[PDB]
C-alpha cells in the first residue's frame, strides 16, 4: 500500500520594479532584510554559502 | 504561472478652481510579478504483513 | 498623459481546441470484403477460434 502526498504550488518573494520599465529596478514590496553577526554554529557551509 | 499586479500611487498637484482637466490628466503606472508553480510530492510504501504485525 | 497597462500585464489567451494534421487513408477500405473476388480478403475466423 502506497500513500503519497502531492501538491502543485509555488512560493515567491513579492518584488516590484521601480524604473520606467516593468522589470527595471526590483525593490522588495514589504520585506526589510538585516544581516548581522552571530555566535551560533553555521547552518550553510562555507563552500555553499560562498558567492557564485 | 500567475501574474499579480501592483498599482502605483498618483502624485500630481490637484487641479483647483475652474481649471481644465480634460487634457491635464494623470497616467497610472502598474507593475507585474510572475510566480511559477511546481509539483512536489512524497510517498511511503508499506507491505501488508507489516500492516498486520 | 494616457494610462496604459504594463508590458508584463498584457494578457495572452490560449485556446482549448487544437488542429489535426491531414492524413490520406489510402482508400483501401473500399476494397475490403469477405466475397471470393474481393481485392483485399478479410479473414475474421481467428476472432472466434484459437491460433496465431
Amino acid at each position: 500500500y502506497g500513500v503519497a502526498v502531492d501538491g502543485i504550488y509555488g512560493v515567491r518573494k513579492i518584488i516590484f520594479g521601480s524604473g520606467s520599465g516593468d522589470t527595471d529596478d526590483l525593490k522588495d514590496h514589504g520585506v526589510v532584510t538585516g544581516f548581522f553577526a552571530t555566535t551560533g554554529a553555521a547552518t550553510v557551509a562555507a563552500a555553499a554559502a560562498a558567492e557564485n | 504561472s500567475i501574474t499579480i499586479a501592483l498599482v502605483n500611487r498618483l502624485n500630481n498637484a490637484a487641479v483647483t478652481g475652474a481649471s481644465t482637466l480634460e487634457g491635464n490628466e494623470e497616467d497610472m503606472t502598474s507593475r507585474s510579478l510572475r510566480i511559477y508553480v511546481d509539483k512536489r510530492r512524497n510517498a511511503v510504501r508499506i507491505a501488508e504483513i507489516s500492516e498486520q504485525r | 498623459a494616457d494610462t496604459t497597462p504594463a508590458t508584463g500585464l498584457v494578457v495572452q489567451q490560449w485556446e482549448d481546441k487544437f488542429f489535426q494534421e491531414y492524413l490520406h487513408d489510402g482508400g483501401f477500405k473500399a476494397l475490403m470484403g469477405t466475397d471470393e473476388n474481393a481485392v483485399i480478403q478479410v479473414k475474421e475466423d481467428l476472432s472466434k477460434k484459437a491460433g496465431d
